[PDB]
């Protein structure tokens, strides 16, 4: 039910088990020149 | 776990002699303090669901932290914040009514760094959490006790940094 | 490309292509592989140029992004440099065509008519290109950088 | 001679003379001449690599520093701050500078000084703190270098700490959180305690 | 399996099948008697 | 690089700590990398330095130690 | 504890996106090979006491680890080396259905490398079981799902060296 | 003190055999990729002050922690956490070439628990910022070389706890 | 000089050279004919690479160049590129000697006390030796530049 | 190794690792090929170079052999040919690891007072190392017998 | 402690040019000499004791010196010898890989002259043991190698007197 | 404060509080209600304070605010203000002491490895606690100012 605050560091400071516990990735979006550059519109087919 | 009066005597048992007074005079004057502690004591009891609430709005709200990315984001982790904050509620009017910060470095103090750092815990919301709930705790329970109040809240900080 | 201006060169005068001009499309389609692993490492890191070489002009050229200019603020910082992106674009189109024809039919026909309606001096945005041209020739190698860089000088030769 | 043997004998905590049948000889010749100082007898012999690989190369840096103090200065660190700006000369410029940071301190020369050997200054031979009088006889013990965790700064640190968490009887009664066995930080093996 | 076959008949609980476990051999042999007094009342009060 | 100096440092505090005294007036080789840290520590015993004179060294290089 | 769709929502829970088309095709790829992995572990489970007989076979047996004078020797000692033997081939079959190491890190890598220091068992012998146990279990299955078994066991040598 | 050569030479060496055929495979193996590593090293060594300004502007810089209350408001703190994290990443690229992590856990690893517990700092802050030098590092010397640093941050992440 | 530091290790133990140190100063010399190559190509092109990584150096940091800078004015970017002209120097030292200890104890032991004090950028020489760096090694030959470009490698790390 | 030596030499400097340290590893792992073939060379060879050096230690020093000496017995001279093969299991470790790092710490640390204890003459082994490098020096070529023998005569005077 | 490297270096820089033709021919002088010069450095290093070993018998020994009367009559003295010939050969290979004798300047010669009329030695016998050891290490090493041995014993022996 | 260094400097030499820092400390106490109403002034114009300093340093140093320097941008600008906001709130720390141990344990003791690792100028730091001294002693009245400001100027010694 219950365990040591010494021994969690033991089970969940680890690499695979940390993205569970604290933040990670953070990823960053589209840079804004980039989405300024799409024509609204990602597929078209014969009106190429 | 002792307090201003089981520090006293206490400290006089262990000397072999009896209650003197300069020990008595120690007493006075946590028996002339006694009655500002129990109507501080009351105020908070009836306010323990509110103090946490505003104190969390004070600094804790819309910030990184409120948001993905932040720690208390997912619902199980917010409530437990509020729950790791009512216990510094709690046992700092415990202390307050002891006159003696001993109950501070028995239950409340111990795991402070190991836990909040196990668990990603930042200790650095949490300090800026408890002077934003010393804020209002003396604002609801006035000058004079504020200032009591204001050592055990002072004492939790200091001992968690 | 060269096939193209090769055909309707010899569409008007309206006979078949001479070997003398056969030669030169054998030389450009075996030379073809090497000019797509010039644009390819481009494209790959098209992100790393345009933000370095934006952060190269706005350093030496300060009162374009300062108020007052043009691109201040951060959308119009961001469309400026999407007119940069575009030209990335079109330097890496070049250089799979083997000419500087896909840039000369589509970016730089009227910039001197476009950029003094639009307001930005067309001295400074031909400064931004010299600092794509000293970023992409740095990401890649020491022979094939001098090739590439012919098209980077056209884009600054067709405003200046 | 035996001066030579002691010199040894408090540097690398046993006569490697005698034991191990090796140490530079090179040294001891310009110790026996009178050329060099028994200050710099100890300096010469602290950058050797004799010295880095029994006492530098086996340990973690902050215990490096706790254990060259034990050598050269002949007693325990005192203070964190006294702690702290030795072990800022470690990420200067290594054991190299750390050997030279000390040997030169005006701790050393105020108590050894010039010509005499180091000696570790016990209890009885001059006053000892009160502060580190747990981990410093630990230190002047024979033991001291396979103590691998670092004693000052775990209770340097500890003392502006509160209780940390534990089990209440101490760190070896707290086993290992796994499936089975009931592993614990057995004490006398690597003293964790 | 005296101890098992009287939780198998329902003759007792689990919690009594428990103290009929961990008062064996060969539990205080693992967790007794090889090892440190107030080691042995913390592990068996880790895992009952 | 090293540099053999003469110098006599009395101590000022044997009086208080009560200790045996060494004679000093010594002379020792002490390095060029070295020297100016234990130059200072001479100043703050207000030790007398005698005489510097360079051992070895080759005064003017710019490589070689 | 989480899995391949459990990393990848809590991947894209904490940037507080939803599921972009950067995500999708890391599922995509799992459910792909879904298929795959779980006809790789009832291969396994028929023959648990066979990868186990075979892995020994060629490290530890008739060699002098099992001497008088050996860690193996005692009777006790070996049927805990299987065994403990076993568990690192059991929870290899779940890091492989699951398509994560996290389940490793959790129960199996827990405090592994402090216990054996602990205990006086080598741990280079262990490194060469497991690359034996590697060889025979990627003839059994297939050199297909055998590669990315090998990737949970090498994990596993990975944080025993 | 072992380099993966002196270890397959000790390995060989407590047995008290000679060399055996898979031993000289593992250090032709070992001979095979030692190119790659020396041209990481001066790669990683020439970046050294840049990765250590990246990784902590990407996962440690703008939270609380730099905020008063957390472990890096103080500039004693945030130069003393340089110093922590350049030893890192010298340890590592240490550890790179001699191709053994052996290195690092008896000059980094052994006390790293117990004086991050002891002085009271994260180790989950530590962790990730450990981890936030990982991608830097693998978007510096290519992915073949950081996928082989990648083996000695996990390394350290894996010990710190 | 690689030698210098064999014979101080050897000192250092009282003990005579080891035959895996020999084979390090066998390979040394039997390549000596090579390393004096690698020098007169920089020395040949010494004043090209000046000329090009003072322009590679005034694109990424024109903080220098404009005025308020380090060095503004033109007497004061002359000395700008001499300080430049020592390093290209001291690297062809640094490449015959096969150590790094000719630029250790000429050029970057005080290094970061006389930058502090002289008010430039230490981070802008640490990009001068980059851009320096790369125009260089597009010089020599790939596999003589494997071993130069370490020595260039140092110069840039051990700056900040 | 040599990896190990560069890198603890270079770990009290608490710096990184010189490009003069770092093409002493790149050079090494070059010339680790060479070197692979002799440890092959020296184990094959391993029963044979065992019985013949020590029929020519018996003609030369026969005061191991005779009474009044230690090894007058048929186990006890079988000790002492095992201790010369205890040596020749070192003698192929430094050659593939480059140094005498493994001659030093598992070979000639303490053999001058274990050898005063057990009643056994130092000198008398280093002749019969000597005897086992005349014949290890006549099975391999004398490019390689130059750099394998000198590992013996590091340890001959080691011992002496 | 400079090399024929480093002395044409820092000839160039006390002038402050680059490397000019004239600095060239000194070092490809070097070059060209510096391999047979490890392999007489292979030898002197296998012989160091066997030379000393003769070179006492030549000179040192049944002489007035060794006997009682003389002064290495002592066991500490003829030990102090044999360390202080081991030290000259040593150090004079050390001179013949630099190629000059600053290694053999900084070292060895500064305490020789006063110190051994401080402590008695004969120097004018100290000169023919080692003049005598210069001739017996050119029988063992080679005639071309034998000369640039004979220029450095000689700045020992000009050195002495 | 000046009562523990008058202690500490007691404690180390082993005697009693002698009567020199008996007088010390009974003057630094009866000054002690004169040093709040410096050091509450300082806090209650602290607004002002930040935003004048902060119109006096960017025009001295434009090289910082223009893009490419480290404050460029209104989250980067902001932080610059803040980033001076913790050394008027030291200052008054330093003030009530009465000495600079509040200076030296939290503002001074690892700045320059700080900003080196942060891509800010170190001196122009330097010249903005300068500045904002020169708004300080407009606030108070002459006799203090020398007393206040002397906190300051042990600020600028500690960054150049
Ligand atoms: C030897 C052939 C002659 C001789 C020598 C002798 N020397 C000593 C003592 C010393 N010699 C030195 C000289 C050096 N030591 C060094 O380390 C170096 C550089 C490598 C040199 C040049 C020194 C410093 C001493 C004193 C140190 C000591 O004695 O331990 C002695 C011993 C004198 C004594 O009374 O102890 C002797 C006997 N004697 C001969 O027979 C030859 C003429
Ligand atoms: C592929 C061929 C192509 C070109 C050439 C092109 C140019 C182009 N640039 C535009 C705007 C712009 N372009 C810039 C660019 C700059 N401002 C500066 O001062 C710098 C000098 C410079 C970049 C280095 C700015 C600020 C605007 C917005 C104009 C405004 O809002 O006033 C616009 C109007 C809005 C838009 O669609 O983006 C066009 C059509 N579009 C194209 O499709
Ligand atoms: C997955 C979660 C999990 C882990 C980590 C686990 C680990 C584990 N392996 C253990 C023992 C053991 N481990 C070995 C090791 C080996 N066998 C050999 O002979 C070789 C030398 C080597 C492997 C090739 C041995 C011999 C023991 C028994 C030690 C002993 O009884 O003294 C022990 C001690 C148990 C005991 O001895 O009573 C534990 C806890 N059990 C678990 O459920
Ligand atoms: C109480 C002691 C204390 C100090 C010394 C301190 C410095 C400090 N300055 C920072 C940033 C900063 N500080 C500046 C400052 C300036 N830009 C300029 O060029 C001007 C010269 C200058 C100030 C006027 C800038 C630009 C940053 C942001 C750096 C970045 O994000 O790249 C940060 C990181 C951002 C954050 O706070 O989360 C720290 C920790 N913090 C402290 O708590
Ligand atoms: C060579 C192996 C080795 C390491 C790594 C090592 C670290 C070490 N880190 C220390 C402190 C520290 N380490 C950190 C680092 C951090 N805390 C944080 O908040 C961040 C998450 C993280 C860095 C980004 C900090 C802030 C301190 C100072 C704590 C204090 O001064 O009280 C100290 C105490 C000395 C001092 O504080 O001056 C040691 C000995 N010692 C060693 O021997």
């Amino acid at each position: 039910r219950y365990l040591t605050p010494g021994g969690l560091s033991l089970r969940s400071m680890r690499v695979g088990t940390l993205a569970e516990k604290m933040t990670m990735v953070k990823d960053e979006p589209t840079p804004r020149f980039v989405e300024l550059g799409t024509p609204t519109d990602q597929m078209k087919g014969e009106l190429e | 776990m002792q307090d201003a009066i089981t520090s006293v005597i206490n400290s006089s048992d262990v000397q072999g002699k009896y209650l003197d007074a300069s020990a008595i005079q120690k007493l006075k004057a946590y028996f002339a303090t006694g009655e500002l502690r129990v109507r501080a004591a009351t105020t908070i009891s009836a306010n323990a669901a509110n103090i946490v609430k505003e104190a969390v709005a004070k600094s804790l709200l819309y910030s990184d932290i409120t948001r993905p990315g932040g720690n208390m984001y997912t619902t199980r982790r917010y409530a437990a914040c509020i729950r790791d904050l009512d216990y510094y509620l709690r046992y700092a009017t415990y202390a307050m009514l002891a006159g003696d910060p001993s109950i501070l470095d028995e239950r409340v103090l111990n795991g402070l760094k190991e836990t909040y750092n196990s668990l990603g815990v930042p200790i650095g919301a949490t300090v800026q959490a408890i002077q934003a709930m010393k804020e209002v705790t003396a604002g609801l329970v006035g000058a004079d006790a504020g200032k009591e109040m204001g050592i055990y809240f002072d004492y939790i900080c200091s001992g968690l940094s | 490309s060269i096939v193209t201006k090769s055909i309707v060169n010899a569409d008007a005068e309206a006979r078949y292509l001479s070997p003398g001009e056969l030669d030169r499309i054998k030389s450009f389609v075996t030379s073809g592989e090497r000019r797509v692993r010039i644009a390819e490492t481009m494209t790959g890191a098209r992100e790393r140029i345009i933000k370095e070489a934006g952060n190269q002009l706005f350093q030496k050229r300060p009162d374009v992004v300062s108020p007052g200019g043009n691109a201040y603020g951060e959308e119009m910082t961001a469309t400026c440099l999407r007119d940069l992106d575009y030209y990335l674009r079109l330097i890496t189109y070049g250089i799979v065509a083997g000419d500087v024809t896909p840039i000369e039919e589509i970016g730089v026909v009227g910039v001197r008519e476009m950029y003094k309606s639009l307001g930005t001096p067309i001295e400074a945005v031909a400064e931004g290109v010299r600092a794509m041209k000293s970023v992409a020739t740095s990401l890649l190698s020491g022979e094939d950088a001098a090739e590439a860089g012919a098209y980077f000088d056209y884009l600054i030769g067709a405003m200046s | 001679l035996d001066v030579v043997k002691a010199a040894y004998r408090q540097v690398f905590e046993r006569d490697i003379t005698r034991a191990y049948s090796q140490g530079i000889s090179d040294l001891e010749s310009k110790f026996k001449n009178g050329e060099i100082s028994t200050k710099e007898f100890i300096r010469r012999l602290g950058k050797s690599p004799l010295y880095r690989q029994q006492f530098y190369s086996r340990f973690v840096n902050s215990r490096v520093v706790e254990l060259a103090a034990r050598h050269f200065l002949g007693r325990g660190l005192s203070s964190p701050e006294e702690f702290s700006k030795y072990f800022a000369i470690v990420t200067k410029g290594g054991l190299a500078a750390l050997v030279d940071a000390m040997v030169d301190s005006t701790e050393y020369a105020d108590y050894f000084g010039e010509e005499t050997v180091p000696y570790l200054r016990g209890l009885g031979t001059e006053a000892q703190e009160c502060r580190n009088w747990g981990p410093q006889i630990d230190l002047f013990n024979y033991s001291a270098p396979f103590r691998k965790v670092p004693q000052f700064v775990t209770l340097f640190g500890d003392y502006k700490q509160p209780l940390r968490d534990q089990h209440v009887y101490g760190i070896g009664n707290d086993p290992l959180e796994i499936q089975f066995g009931a592993i614990f930080p057995k004490e006398t093996r690597s003293p964790k305690n | 399996t005296v101890a098992e076959i009287k939780l198998e008949n329902g003759d007792i609980t689990v919690r009594e099948f428990i103290r009929i476990l961990a008062k064996s051999d060969v539990f205080r042999n693992m967790y007794w008697t090889s090892l440190y007094v107030c080691k042995a009342i913390e592990y068996i009060h880790r895992r009952l | 690089r090293s540099f053999k100096v003469t110098a006599c440092v009395p101590s000022q505090t044997r009086i208080r700590t009560q200790r045996e005294l060494q004679n000093t007036y010594f002379t020792k080789l002490v390095p060029y990398d070295n020297w100016f840290r234990e130059q200072q520590r001479i100043m703050k015993m207000g030790g007398k330095i005698v005489k510097v004179e360079l051992a070895t060294g080759k005064p003017g290089t710019n490589t070689g130690l």
